[PDB]
């Protein structure tokens, strides 16, 4: 799924802004 | 899971946190 | 550092893209 | 670590899976 | 609603693109 | 807004631009 | 100047996300 | 029309990565 | 084009190596 | 400006939120 | 050169909107 | 090319609009 996909690379770049140095995993 | 929760609806930052380490 | 917290941003894109269903952690 | 070895030179993506999962 | 989200994220790159010296003001 | 006017139709540069200060 | 201008699209992005609902003023 | 733009962007960043030093043609 | 064969369904890595110069 | 405090040194959440409407 | 690698990602990005139904060739 | 002229200057939509088809 595209959508997914797209949906997946934004919520990426919003829990490195977020998560600061603790970092974060992206698994789905 | 995040996709379910965040791709479905929108997530804050605050919400996302829940996702952090 | 500015510098890093921009390449950090564009590393995380590049994972997302190359690590698939697998994913990846972001620690630094 | 990976600021160490690609925000000081270009890392591929090839370069860049080894960080994966 | 997450497309209205990921569209934003978009708008508001092109806005830093298009706008230059003269910024702009983003409100959804 | 810009949501309304620019997510449904794709907006020009000049569309754009009307949202400039 | 370049890299201002790089980090400036950086700092839209993470303004569109901190700020949501309220929007934000970038005004350089 | 704008989910093809939206999604557009993904793929020239995401040809950008993959092809590197040949870079691309994007021809839509 | 590439907008019609990769935004609906996702093209891999190997599928967008079709498009490099 | 934004840029002038905060391409040099990270500005915090915190700190952004002061360019929030 | 790291500092041109995030660089060539914001111009592929300011090519695409740019450019539109044009679209572009990138090299570096 | 693009990164020489590009990435110590900043380019204004027309300079970018060279490279464009
Ligand atoms: O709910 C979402 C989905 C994607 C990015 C984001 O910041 C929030
Ligand atoms: O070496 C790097 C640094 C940042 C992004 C990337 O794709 C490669
Ligand atoms: O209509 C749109 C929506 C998002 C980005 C853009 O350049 C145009
Ligand atoms: O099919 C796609 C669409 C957008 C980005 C990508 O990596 C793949
Ligand atoms: O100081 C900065 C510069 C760019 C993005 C960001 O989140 C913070
Ligand atoms: O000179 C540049 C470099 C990167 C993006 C851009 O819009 C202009
Ligand atoms: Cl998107
Ligand atoms: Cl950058
Ligand atoms: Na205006
Ligand atoms: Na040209
Ligand atoms: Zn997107
Ligand atoms: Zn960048």
């Amino acid at each position: 799924f595209v959508n997914q996909h797209l949906c997946g690379s934004h919520l990426v770049e919003a829990l490195y802004l977020v998560c600061g140095e603790r970092g974060f995993f992206y698994t789905p | 899971g995040i996709v379910e929760q965040c791709c479905t609806s929108i997530c804050s930052l605050y919400q996302l946190e829940n996702y952090c380490n």
